């Protein structure tokens, strides 16, 4: 789907989850 | 354990 | 999910619940990949050794939930299945190779703030993100502890759980178990020396292993919870079905039906 993976309450509103940064930091 | 779901679904 | 935390609301809008009409029971986890298709593990549908061989008519799929046990009136949406497709080369006999399966809803689900699909990885995402040391997330309503007579306590969660775990290198995976592993599987988990805990466990199979793309802000579904030997054991990691690998099968069913 074209809109896949964008969450209404997080992404679509420029909001972050209590734990996603830890995901990104592992990419570094 | 599980709250009862409506009957139209439990076909 | 052993050693996870409660999930927050709408954190995993693609999380689906595989529920039995009778007796009422959570069978497994699933993922919403589109509006008429759900992805899950075959072994949730067919595992002879334990006597499972379910029909479309024995299950329901619940999307949009947070509570494990409650009927989230006006939040969740309950769907019936139209048809189930198990990979034809799924091997329940030995190692669970090709443990993936699609389900086609009878009617399309309407998206909301709680229901929204996840993307499936392409070559480029797949190669950029599935690398050792990189963390993905797993969700489910599965057990909180590995089953044991000596467990004192609730082994069940009351709301969806989350746990982030790092993807592990094949060789470490392959040496930790004696089950024969294939390239269609991946293992994730803290190594002995990182002295931390976390894991999927029974009842979490079918749930997604997702990663977020720095390249685009989207969450991709990277794996399916498939098997393990105990839950959270020392020197052990859990296995996930490699979705990318099997993407071709996935596209084909979705394109003929
Ligand atoms: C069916 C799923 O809920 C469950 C999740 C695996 C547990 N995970 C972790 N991360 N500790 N899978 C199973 O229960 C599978 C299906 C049937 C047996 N099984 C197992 O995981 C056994 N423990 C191991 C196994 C047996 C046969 C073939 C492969 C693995
Ligand atoms: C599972 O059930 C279906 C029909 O319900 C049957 O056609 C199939 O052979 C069964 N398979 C196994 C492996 O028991």
């Amino acid at each position: 789907e074209a809109d896949c993976g964008l969450r209404p309450l997080f992404e679509k509103k420029s909001l972050e989850d209590k734990t996603e940064r830890e995901l990104l930091e592992s990419y570094i | 354990d599980f709250e009862e779901i409506p009957e139209e679904y439990l076909q | 999910i052993v050693e996870g935390s409660d999930a927050e609301i709408g954190m995993s809008p693609w999380q689906v619940m595989l529920f039995r009409k009778s007796p009422q029971e959570l069978l497994c986890g699933a993922s919403l990949i589109s509006d008429r298709w759900v992805l899950t593990a075959a072994h949730c549908l067919l595992y002879p050794p334990w006597d499972k061989n379910f029909t479309e008519n024995d299950l329901l799929v619940r999307i949009g939930k947070h509570s494990r046990t409650r009927y989230e009136r006006n939040i969740e949406k309950i769907s019936m299945l139209e048809k189930i497709y198990i990979h034809p080369r799924y091997n329940w006999r030995e190692n669970l190779d090709r443990d993936i399966a699609l389900m086609k809803l009878k009617k399309p689900v309407a998206f909301s703030d709680y229901i929204h699909p996840v993307c499936l990885p392409d070559r480029e995402t797949a190669a950029s993100l599935l690398q050792a040391g990189y963390k993905g997330r797993v969700t489910g309503w599965g057990n909180l502890k590995e089953t044991w007579t000596a467990n004192v306590g609730k082994g069940q969660p009351s709301v969806l759980q989350v746990v982030n775990l790092p993807i592990v290198e094949r060789p470490v995976c392959k040496d930790s178990t004696r089950i024969r592993i294939t390239d269609n599987m991946f293992c994730a988990g803290y190594k002995p020396d990182e002295g931390k805990r976390g894991d999927a466990c029974e009842g979490d199979s079918g749930g997604p292993f997702v990663m977020k793309s720095p390249f685009n802000n989207r969450w991709y579904q990277m794996g399916i919870v498939s098997w393990g030997e105990g839950c959270d054991r020392d020197g052990k990691y859990g296995f996930y079905t490699h979705v990318f690998r099997l993407k071709k099968w996935i596209q084909k069913v979705i394109d003929q039906f």
